[PDB]
C-alpha cells in the first residue's frame, strides 16, 4: 500500500502533467 | 480581509489544555469531538494515522 507523503493546500484545476527526465503511468 | 468558500490557510492562535488522562472528559483532537475516558494505550498507529 502507498502512504501519504505530501498534501499541499493550492487551489488549482489540474488537467496536464510531465516528467522530468522506464517509467509508468495509470489513471485513477 | 477575504474569507470566500475558505480553504484557508492562515489562522491565529489555537487553544490547548493540559492532558487529564483516566477521567471523563469533554474533549477535542485536531477539530475531532466527544466525551470519554481518555487513557494510555498499547495500539501502535503508523506515523501518519
Ligand atoms: C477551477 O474551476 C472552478 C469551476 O467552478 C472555478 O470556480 C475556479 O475559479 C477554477 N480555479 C482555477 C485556479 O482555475
Amino acid at each position: 500500500a502507498l502512504e501519504p507523503l505530501v498534501d499541499l493546500p493550492i487551489g488549482i484545476n489540474i488537467t496536464r502533467f510531465q516528467t522530468l527526465l522506464a517509467y509508468y503511468v495509470g489513471y485513477l | 480581509f477575504e474569507l470566500l468558500h475558505a480553504p484557508a490557510t492562515v489562522c491565529g492562535p489555537k487553544k490547548s489544555t493540559n492532558l487529564v488522562k483516566n477521567k471523563c472528559v469533554n474533549f477535542n483532537f485536531n477539530g475531532l469531538t466527544g466525551t470519554g475516558v481518555l487513557t494510555e494505550s498499547n495500539k501502535k498507529f503508523l506515523p501518519f494515522q
